[PDB]
């Protein structure tokens, strides 16, 4: 929800043939579901649009100049895809929430980065498909609910202001231990779905 | 480590997780700040 | 429900202070406690 | 499965590290030397549950000896009972 | 723009040339309007272990590459 401040990664295939100092970097992915939805711990804050107010329809990136300069992105411009193009379903601070069909690489263009994580094809019938079916019998599976929830995972946040997360690309974790934790959302609750 | 039953935890809820991972770190080397590791599959990845 | 902000003991539910009375002093308040197991409860507390 | 805790790394950049075990689960705290051109990176990269595990676990269950129930219908002159018995 | 089967990203080109670098296999195609040929680019990895994108991290060995600036 933006109490915190957002942070540059170093990708892997930027656009290119370019690893490099990144936008809003995948940094870890969560693929769990039974449809393809596909769960992404970005590099920029989302909410907290003009510096101190947290909105919607803009962000939070930290630019790519090296003085921590955050310039107020239009949040309907930021398009990510894995192999082909991936529609968003939601975002709230480090994350996004989407479905992306095939796998071998994750990315997050604008251009921008990837990751080349294995998005194994995953169905849950004994029948399998693709897309899903047209009429169908609906037995159980799980979801990521897009809407509020929390999951009790208590991931840590720490110091540089406001808090800094505990990232695998970022550094600053060097004096200031003993931080606060907060949760991942986007509880993956049941539901059920076509088979 | 490999098989199931890395993590053991007598409830979800509870401490004392006891973990037999087959993690392992490697040194870094590149020209910023990332953390390599490798590792087996989850032990219950792997029984799925 | 008892925490141990600064060293003056207090219930979880209305600790001093909140979100914005004093920023970088809530979260040495979070850090100082950071395995209570009330902490959702501060979490919702300092907001 | 574990989602390993991967911190933001501990890095002197002309100190030295000598990290230890907390109450964790696997570490492999590791103290890595001469590196990022001495400097140090102490990586902890500490396995934990994942980020979900009310929703996908497992249980190794023992089990012993069992019982037998049954769900008897009793027809008698005219009239049916319905009951059940171990 | 050029394309092979997905999006192609052209690196360099001097005269008639083009330098580029594309992924997949079974044509060669040349837009903005044109034609394209039919060649099948089979997919190539360098080491003893497979690969798709190049990794994080790895060991670098040595290969051969398509270099970028004026030499012939």
């Amino acid at each position: 929800f933006t109490l915190t401040s957002p942070y540059l990664g170093t990708c892997s295939y930027c656009h290119h043939t370019e690893p490099c100092f990144s936008p809003v970097k995948i940094e870890q992915v969560w693929d769990e579901a039974d449809d393809n939805t596909i769960r992404i711990q970005t590099s920029a804050q989302f909410g907290y649009d003009q510096s101190g107010a947290a909105s919607v329809n803009k962000y939070r990136i930290m630019s790519l100049k090296q003085d921590h300069t955050i310039e107020e992105g239009s949040m309907d411009a930021i398009k990510i895809s894995t192999s082909g193009p991936c529609r968003r379903l939601n975002h709230k601070g480090y994350f996004l929430l989407a479905k992306c069909p095939p796998g071998d690489s994750v990315t997050v263009s604008i251009t921008s980065c990837t990751l080349a994580r294995k998005v194994k094809p995953k169905f849950v019938g004994r029948e399998k498909y693709d897309l899903p079916p047209v009429h169908g019998k609906k037995i159980p599976c799980y979801i990521y609910d897009r809407l509020k929830e929390t999951s009790a995972g208590y991931i840590t946040m720490h110091r540089p202001t406001k808090w800094v997360f505990n990232s695998p690309d970022l550094i600053r974790h060097a004096d200031h231990t003993a931080q606060g934790k907060m949760h991942l959302p986007f509880k993956l609750v049941p539901s059920t779905c076509l088979v | 480590p490999g098989a199931f039953g890395d993590i053991q935890a007598t409830s979800l809820t509870s401490n004392d997780l006891i973990a037999n991972t087959d993690i392992r770190l490697l040194k870094p080397s590149a020209k910023n700040v990332h953390v390599p590791y490798t590792q087996a599959a989850s032990g219950f990845e792997m029984w799925k | 429900a008892m925490c141990i902000l600064g060293n003056m003991t207090f219930p979880c539910n209305q600790p001093p202070t909140c979100y914005s009375r004093e920023p970088a002093r809530a979260l040495d308040i979070l850090e100082a406690n950071v395995d209570s197991a009330a902490y959702d409860d501060l979490m919702r507390a300092v907001l | 499965k574990y989602t390993t805790v991967v911190p933001s790394p501990k890095v002197k950049c002309c100190g030295t590290l000598e990290c230890s075990s907390a109450r964790h689960a696997d570490y492999n705290c590791k103290v890595f030397g001469g590196v990022y051109p001495e400097n140090s990176q102490m990586s902890e990269a500490y396995v934990e549950f994942s980020a979900d595990c009310a929703a996908d676990h497992a249980q190794a269950v023992k089990v012993h000896t069992a019982a037998l129930k049954a769900g008897l219908r009793i027809v008698y002159g005219n009239t049916t009972s319905m009951l059940d018995v171990y």
